[PDB]
């Protein structure tokens, strides 16, 4: 009978308990509070691209700092020049519930996928001038929630069906699977080395990959809800996530624990979205009360708010280089900060 | 202007891209955008032949109102997570069978998801059709199984003309937004026009009460 | 001409004051909305012009008919310029809405697609400048100078206004009560219903207030002067400002969103 | 049978019992170092003239 | 990716033709348009321009008033058109694509190009180099001076060099002076600063014999130096 797996099931988890526990020392919290405050930080609407006709799901800086690229409800996928206002290119989709979209670290591919089940490839580098479809990665049975790039050959995928699954843009075929995850997962960011990749999911609990191994290794719990978004910390050795509960965290990749928590009172609804700044001093946490907020990483007091969008909030992220900040919301507008 | 011949022909670019945008982000307001709901049973099948893979997409023209109906069938995945997508339709459209009335645990979970539908934070202003299958077989069936079965609180006579009706009351009483949507229901006489041509009349109703609070005259 | 009676020269001023009070109260409350949908760009339209049309006359009538001030003929004609643009750009207000909620049910598939924030300062801007170019006709009794064409050209005006105005509501009635009569029959009293509760009252308050005016008016042109007439005007010229009392109430307070939207702010 | 899924399991939780952990109070130094190291390249926390702003206008 | 055209001919001078080219594939109702030219044995010149969308329309101080330009833009055929010729008009056509958006490479596609033959305030810029010999396997460099800075505001230098080997029709090589065009073997590159440009090939191989030129295109006139030659 399956009685014999109670206890031992017990005892593993009594004792990864038992060690996240014993190596929790101090709290980060501890020894930050010598350093000084930032103080008050103040940005202002330096630009505003407007065109889209519908709700704002994703967007991805370039690669130069210069570019970008953000896909809407309506069939459209467009790329902005973030310097002038000039939009370079505008594609056609297919299946207009669209809910991804990221830029290649060469500058030459984009890839989207929606509720078709299927993640498509396109070529900005033709001899035509003219964006062309290379692939359609075809195999999962539930919605894809997030796609980035290894290199101009590799792309990793998340589905809601339980399943990531890294793929051989050059065949076709997914050539690992990823699996574990009970629920629908919503989110994966790679490593800045491009070995690794962690993901969340409705569970409320995260999970890192090798990715050569194509086995997973560890996992982290704490969320009181399901998990919206995630993004790994420039340094290459933390993560931080954002949840439905009202609550972002801090995960740490070598004493395994949560590290800090940002929440307040005032806010009752859900974090859509989660980035970093250049030197890791800020964090961009787009909200669900319409505007977007900014919180110091040490210390968790939060800076500023930058409140220009009449609707939710769904797409943010910070330039290579350290210039701007770009955010995207339902009420089709897009506004570069500064 | 400080302008040079490069840069003054990356602006007339970006105008002509709008030039482009524009003319197609009108060509999709001349359409209408039907949902629909309800158990996978037959109904579906015949419901889209009357009316002439994650995600299927049916378009059909009548009178010169061109509808399109996703039918969501095909997902089965968790529903709070792509439901609001939809924000914005037209209409629903649901779908219930009447002689399921026995096999009562079906009748109970259509009145389940038909409550659990009317209630979404999304989906406080959207008028909800609702049609009825299978008359032929419950005609006959109630000749022979009473209406006690599915509801034995039922204290009227059980006869046809009585029968029948007595499932709108509860079907209708589950609406908690009265002064803001209402069921359009109908009988499927699966032989006629009448299965589209009933939307067509019903869509009307709330495309010009919509008008009628946008203008202000309400 | 200076015709008046003192006793009514005390008496009439409280109303003519109360009455302009009330506008200017109710007109900032109105404005201060600025939800933005293109059809309220015509109610702020009519809640500036009414603005406009308040403070200018209760400067002038008084000032008139308590203790006489005069003006040479190139300061006169400018001053009823001045009084008669506001009044000019209030009526096109009124003839800015109906528009609008005519085609909302003339062609209720097509409505919102026609009407677009573009298209709607477009007309705003056109319309205020046709209001103030009055003026140009004076380069070329009741009343100080005005000469006789200026009498004729104003009466045209906003006779076609408001008989396009009364025209369409009635049009908007019979339509909502035959679509209701064809949804009941073939369906199977409540969307007419409630239209007849309002435009019943918007064609009533309407004419009423500017009734008697544009009768005495054409009167004067059409036979002779005496004095009880100017006594009875003397009076009766409040009915445009009492009128200006009403809009800020039937026209916004009538939609369900600004009743709430109040409130919530 | 899902006794291979409860195998399974166990040894999935086997293969994560093992890892080596650090304590939490070192690995907490090692971001205010980079952060500290990294500082003078954030044009967010130290905001720049607006002559080489490249948003400028 | 194709670009042809036809017509030419024998023209009695004061006489009026036109000149066609059509687009194979390529999305020609995408690409701004020019036409360069360049006269027996002298060096590139250029006639006129047409952007996207049949609106921006310039022209050259000799040509204004005497030939118009124009796109079909269905059937993807590009037209110019010839009034009151003359023999300061006998030369070669070059149809060059272009793509102006940000990161993109201009003047990267010449058509083959159409003989004609009449019957019978600018920036100015020089290279005095002609016909030098070298020996391959030896580094070799070639220079062109400007008569006012073109270095900008935005940094871009408005500097091409493109080459034509004997026989064939130009092709890009330095789209910009520290970019490249692909297609092309690495061994060139380019420097320069200033108003003083230099290029430079590293190991000279059997092919880049040929005939070189540089352009200018700081604001809208367009300017071609002297025609360089390399030896063996
Ligand atoms: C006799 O005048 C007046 O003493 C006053 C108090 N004005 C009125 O009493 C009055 C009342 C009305 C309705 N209008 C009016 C408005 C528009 C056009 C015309 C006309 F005559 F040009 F057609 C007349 N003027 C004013 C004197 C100076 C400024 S106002």
């Amino acid at each position: 009978e399956l009685d014999q797996l109670r206890q031992e099931a017990e005892q593993l988890k009594n004792q990864i308990r038992d060690a996240r526990k014993a190596c929790a020392d101090a709290t980060l919290s501890q020894i930050t509070n010598n350093i000084d405050p930032v103080g008050r930080i103040q940005m202002r609407t330096r630009r505003t691209l407007r065109g889209h006709l519908a709700k704002i799901y994703a967007m991805h800086w370039g690669t130069d700092s210069r570019l970008l690229v953000s896909a809407s409800q309506d069939g459209k996928l467009i790329i902005w020049d973030s310097y002038t206002t000039n939009k370079v290119h505008a594609i056609p989709l297919r299946s207009s519930w669209v809910m991804t979209c990221a830029y290649a670290p060469s500058g030459n591919y984009v890839a989207c996928g929606g509720l078709d089940n299927i993640c498509s490839i396109y070529n900005l580098k033709t001899r035509e001038g003219n964006v062309r479809v290379s692939r359609e990665l075809a195999g999962h049975t539930g919605y894809l929630s997030c796609c980035r790039f290894l290199d101009d050959n590799q792309i990793v995928t998340s589905s809601g069906d339980t399943t990531c699954a890294l793929w051989d843009i050059e065949t076709g075929q997914q050539t690992t699977t990823f699996t574990g995850h009970t629920g629908d997962v919503m989110s994966l960011s790679l490593a800045p080395d491009t070995r690794l990749f962690v993901s969340g999911a409705c569970d409320a609990s995260a999970k890192l990959w090798d990715v050569r191994e194509g086995m997973c290794r560890q996992t982290f719990t704490g969320h009181e809800s399901d998990i919206n978004a995630i993004c790994f910390f420039p340094n290459g050795n933390a993560f931080a996530t954002g949840s439905d509960d009202a609550t972002c965290r801090l995960f740490d990749l070598r004493a395994d624990q949560e590290l800090m928590t940002y929440s307040h009172d005032n806010i009752i609804c859900g974090i859509t979205s989660v980035s970093f700044s250049k030197s890791g001093r800020l964090l961009l946490a787009g909200y669900d009360d319409f505007n977007c907020n900014v919180w110091d990483a040490l210390k968790a007091d939060r800076a500023g708010v930058l409140a220009g969008h009449d609707n939710r909030v769904s797409c943010l992220g910070v330039t290579d280089d350290g210039m701007a900040v770009a955010t995207g919301s339902w009420d089709s507008f897009l506004k570069i900060w500064n | 202007c400080t302008l040079s011949a490069e840069d003054k022909a990356a602006v007339e670019r970006s105008k002509m891209i709008d030039r482009n945008l524009r003319e197609d982000g009108e060509k999709a307001a001349r359409e209408v955008k039907l949902l629909l709901l309800g158990a996978g049973e037959s109904g579906k099948s015949t419901i889209v032949k009357q009316m002439k893979t994650g995600i299927v997409e049916t378009h059909f023209t009548f009178k010169d109102l061109h509808f399109k109906m996703f039918d969501v069938g095909g997902q089965r995945s968790e529903r709070k997570k792509w439901i609001h997508c939809f924000e914005g339709v037209t209409a629903i459209i649901f779908c219930v069978a009447l002689s399921d009335y026995d096999l009562m645990n079906r009748m109970h979970e259509s009145m389940k998801l038909f409550d659990s539908i009317c209630n979404n934070k999304w989906f406080t202003d959207t008028s909800i059709i609702l049609f009825l299958n299978k008359k032929d077989l419950f005609e006959e069936k109630i000749k022979k199984s009473p209406l006690t079965i599915c509801y034995p609180e039922y204290a009227g006579s059980n006869t046809y003309e009585e029968a029948a009706a007595y499932i709108q009351c509860q079907f209708e009483d589950l609406n908690k937004r009265k002064d803001t949507k209402e069921i359009y229901t109908h009988f499927t006489c699966a032989t006629d026009t009448k299965n589209v041509q009933f939307v067509f009349d019903a869509v009307t109703d709330v495309i010009i009460k919509n008008n009628l609070k946008d203008c202000g005259l309400f | 001409f200076m015709v008046l009676n003192p006793s009514q020269q005390l008496a009439i001023a409280v109303l003519s004051l109360t009455l302009g009070t009330f506008t200017v109260l109710e007109n900032l409350l109105v404005l201060c909305v600025i939800r933005c949908r293109p059809s309220y760009h015509f109610i702020g339209s009519l809640a500036v012009a009414d603005l406009l049309g308040s403070v200018i006359f209760v400067y002038s009538f008084i000032d008139f008919h308590v203790f006489h001030r005069k003006d040479s003929r190139n300061v006169f004609l400018f001053k009823l310029g001045g009084v008669t643009a506001s009044f000019t750009a209030s009526v096109g207000s009124l003839f800015l809405t109906a528009i609008d909620r005519y085609i909302s049910i003339h062609r209720p598939l097509a409505y919102k697609r026609i009407v677009t924030r573009p298209k709607a300062v477009v007309a705003f801007c056109l319309m205020w400048t046709i209001a103030i170019v009055i003026a140009v006709l004076p380069l070329l009794d009741i009343f100080p100078h005005i000469d006789e064409t200026y009498l004729m050209f104003w009466i045209g005006v906003t006779s076609v206004l408001l008989l396009f105005i009364v025209y369409a509501y009635m049009y908007i009635l019979w339509k909502a009560h035959s679509h209701a009569v064809r949804m009941i029959q073939r369906g199977t009293a409540r969307m007419d219903i409630r239209l007849a509760k309002t435009l019943v009252l918007i064609l009533v308050v309407l004419i009423i207030c500017w009734g008697p005016l544009l009768a005495i008016m054409v009167y004067d042109v059409f036979g002779k002067m005496n004095k009880l007439i100017k006594t009875v005007f003397a009076f009766c010229s409040m009915l445009c400002l009492l009128n200006s009392t009403v809009n800020p109430i039937i026209y916004a307070l009538r939609s369900k969103d600004l009743r709430h939207a109040f409130r919530s702010m | 049978a899902s006794i291979a899924q409860a195998r399974k399991l166990v040894e999935q939780l086997k293969m994560e019992a093992n890892i080596d952990r650090i304590k939490v109070s070192k690995a907490a130094a090692d971001l205010m170092a980079y952060c500290e190291a990294h500082a003078k390249e954030d044009p967010l926390l130290t905001p720049v003239p607006a002559s080489e702003n490249p948003f400028r206008e | 990716v194709q670009l042809v055209e036809s017509g030419g001919g024998l023209v009695q001078p004061g006489g009026s033709r036109k000149l066609s080219c059509s687009a194979s594939g390529f999305a020609f109702s995408s690409f701004g348009m020019h036409w360069v030219r360049q006269a027996p044995e002298k060096g590139l010149e250029w006639v006129a321009y047409i952007s996207s969308g049949s609106g921006t329309i310039y022209y050259a101080d000799t040509v204004k008033g005497r030939f118009t330009i124009s796109r079909d833009d269905p059937k993807n055929t590009l037209f110019l058109q010839m009034t009151s010729l003359r023999s300061e008009d006998t030369a070669m056509y070059y149809c060059v694509r272009s793509i102006y958006y940000y990161g993109s490479s201009p003047f990267d596609f010449w058509g083959q190009g159409t003989t004609l033959t009449v019957s019978s305030s600018d920036i100015v810029m020089t290279q005095a180099t002609s016909s030098v010999p070298v020996t391959p396997g030896e580094s070799v460099s070639i220079s062109c001076r400007s008569s006012k800075s073109l270095l900008h505001s935005n940094g871009n230098t408005y500097l091409y060099w493109f080459l034509q080997r004997p026989g064939q029709s130009p092709q890009l090589l330095i789209y910009r002076m520290s970019n490249l065009a692909s297609g092309v073997p690495d061994r060139f590159s380019g420097s320069g600063s200033g108003t003083a440009f230099t290029l430079t090939i590293s190991r000279l191989e059997a092919e880049d014999v040929g005939v070189y030129y540089c352009m200018q295109h700081l604001e809208y006139p367009l300017t071609f130096g002297a025609g360089t030659k390399l030896e063996l």
